[PDB]
RNA sequence: CUCGA
DNA sequence: CGTGTCAGTAGCTGTCACGGATGC
DNA sequence: GCATCCGTGAGTCGAGG
């Protein structure tokens, strides 16, 4: 029913609530800018909302996975683009 | 305890009194909401930093 | 950064 | 491309006079 | 109705880094 498409909103808005603020700041250390964190953190929280599979078993810890998903996308930003530029 | 200490001045008194909140597991995560908000206060997680 | 009037 | 046990800034206040919108 | 706090301003020119 509709009161299932709200009950997966209101499991995203929870997740942000317990892992977004601590993400920010294992970002914010790694790329020393804040601006950037939030970028990471957003695409980050996307990943996670288009994987089922780390928001169905609550009993695993779905932080430690952020953390990965997060330091792949700041050293894929530590490339090319950012060497000659930057 | 802190009376106790505290006692010989009346600008003390006036501290604890007008004091919002009381309690070691109260005060611990008012300090743990101003220092790192955003984020679930444990009772612990304050304990620890 | 440092110096000149 | 996939990602999955703790996993969490540096830096910093050693400026100040002054006016008026902002706020308990 | 007023104490708080925010935002504004704070010499000119020149040399080499």
């Amino acid at each position: 029913v509709s009161g299932a498409a709200a009950a997966e909103a209101a499991l995203m808005r929870a997740l942000y609530d317990e892992h977004a603020a601590v993400l920010w700041r294992y970002a914010l250390r790694l790329t020393g800018d804040a601006a950037q964190a939030e970028d990471v953190v957003q695409e980050t929280l996307l990943r996670a909302w288009q994987h089922p599979e780390v928001i169905g078993d609550t009993a695993r810890p779905a932080r430690a996975w952020l953390f990965t998903v997060a330091r792949n996308m700041i050293i894929d930003e530590r490339r090319s683009a950012r060497f000659r530029n930057v | 305890q802190i009376v106790e200490r505290f006692g010989f001045s009346e600008i003390m008194r006036s501290t604890l009194e007008k004091d919002n909140t009381v309690g070691t597991d109260e005060a611990l995560l008012d300090i743990y909401r101003k220092l790192r908000p955003g984020e679930p206060p444990t009772k612990e997680s304050a304990q620890t930093l």
